[PDB]
């Protein structure tokens, strides 16, 4: 079958250069145009440009003309998207897609490459308790604060607790660091006996943390 | 050079409902109009090409109609898997352009949030920052308003919030909101309140604590 495979996620700093790739297989790569599509976080799809790998004939969308270079290496069935100087506003998911010339549809898509551009540096999270009451449905949780970059993983009781768990999307703080909460609703009668521990892992900084969450004393 | 306008930007509908999404072009694009489906965390997927032709593999509940400037995607009877974001796209003339997208989410009975508040930890306070967290759990619809109050002063600009994806089992949302203030600011004031407004509540629900309480 037709497949488009894109290179791995990128975390970069402003002013750095970058070239991401897209390899086609299961068809003649030099026979079809390949498009590049930008998707900013929580935003819509934007056409960036297109290339015919047979001869590297290229069209750019006016908004991306002079901003990026689209290229291809047909000897290895690969199309490229590149920046010489990244900006934080380049943060986005980038898709490559095959264009079929008859009706102009994009019929097969790559899995996407996530590019994160920030002046922030790698930093492990601090994990703070969201404590349940010490005096019915109760809520408790963990605040996973001041980390970079995404992602973190959160489990409860090493994966033994999944019911009532909500792990929220992270927010980006003005500091450029992320903050995330993970909560669980439980019976208030379980609070005295049942142990609740959040298991947090942040691979990029190699920071692994277990935080026991319990009612506080006054 | 050709602008695509989708309507609505967001849509709520029950399983088995007829769903219609409209796409309008700034000029006649003949029949060169495509529809894509995008699920959260996944790549867009072609549903319909040339305005009305179904891509192979796509169920017959999906159909498209229209020519010139006006186009509609129809899902005849919604299924759980159809909940996603949908984009139209013209390939009539370069530069090729997408519509802004339409999110289709599951309609269910209105459910009021269960509200919880969390004081900052002593560990965090030692670092010079206080995070106060308010949880709105298992509510519908998505639209909800959190108003932080510190000694009756309404807070603005010093909070951030996020919402979970719609729950696949119960069709609800949950929202987490963090009020962030300095340790010095936190210790100067006493009453911390999270006021929640939502269609499911006849009047706003407030959860509060006095700094020191546990």
């Amino acid at each position: 079958e037709v497949q488009l495979v894109q290179s791995g996620a990128e975390v970069k700093k402003p002013g750095e250069s970058l070239k991401i790739s897209c390899k086609g297989s299961g068809y003649s790569f030099t026979s079809y145009w390949i498009g590049w599509v930008r998707q900013m976080p929580g935003k819509g799809l934007e056409w960036m440009g297109i290339i015919y790998p047979g001869d590297s004939d290229t069209r750019y969308s006016p908004s991306f003309q002079g901003q990026v270079t689209i290229s291809a290496d047909k000897s290895i069935s690969t199309a490229y998207l590149q920046w010489s100087s990244l900006k934080a506003s380049d943060t986005a998911m980038y898709y490559c897609a095959r264009y079929d010339g008859i009706y102009g549809e994009l019929d097969f898509w790559g899995q996407g490459t996530l590019v994160t551009v920030s002046s922030a540096s790698t930093k492990g999270p601090s994990v703070f308790p969201l404590a349940p009451s010490s005096k019915g449905t109760a809520a408790l949780g963990c605040l996973v604060k001041d980390y970079f970059p995404e992602p973190v993983t959160v489990s409860w009781n090493s994966g033994a607790l999944t019911s009532g768990v909500h792990t929220f999307p992270a927010v980006l703080q003005s500091s450029g660091l992320y903050s995330l909460s993970s909560v669980v609703t439980v019976p208030s009668s379980s609070l005295g006996t049942q142990t609740y521990i959040c298991n947090v892992n942040h691979k990029p900084s190699n920071t692994k943390v277990d935080k026991k969450v319990e009612p506080k004393s006054c | 050079d050709i602008q695509m306008t989708q309507s609505p930007s967001s849509l709520s509908a029950s399983v088995g409902d007829r769903v219609t999404i409209t796409c309008r072009a700034s000029q006649s694009i003949s029949s060169y109009l495509n529809w894509y489906q995008q699920k959260p965390g996944k790549a867009p997927k072609l549903l319909i090409y040339a305005a009305s032709s179904l891509q192979s593999g796509v169920p017959s509940r999906f159909s498209g109609s229209g020519s010139g400037t006006d186009f509609t995607l129809t899902i005849s009877s919604l299924q759980p898997e159809d909940f996603a974001t949908y984009y139209c796209q013209q390939s009539y003339s370069t530069p090729l352009t997408f519509g802004q997208g339409t999110k289709v989410e599951v309609k269910r009975t209105v459910a009021a949030p269960s509200v919880f508040i969390f004081p900052p930890s002593d560990e965090q306070l030692k670092s010079g920052t206080a995070s106060v967290v308010c949880l709105l759990n298992n509510f519908y619809p998505r639209e909800a308003k959190v108003q932080w109050k510190v000694d009756n002063a309404l807070q603005s600009g010093n909070s951030q919030e996020s919402v979970t994806e719609q729950d696949s089992k119960d069709s609800t949302y949950s929202l987490s909101s963090t009020l962030t203030l300095s340790k010095a600011d936190y210790e100067k004031h006493k009453v911390y309140a999270c006021e929640v407004t939502h269609q499911g509540l006849s009047s706003p629900v407030t959860k509060s604590f006095n700094r020191g309480e546990c």
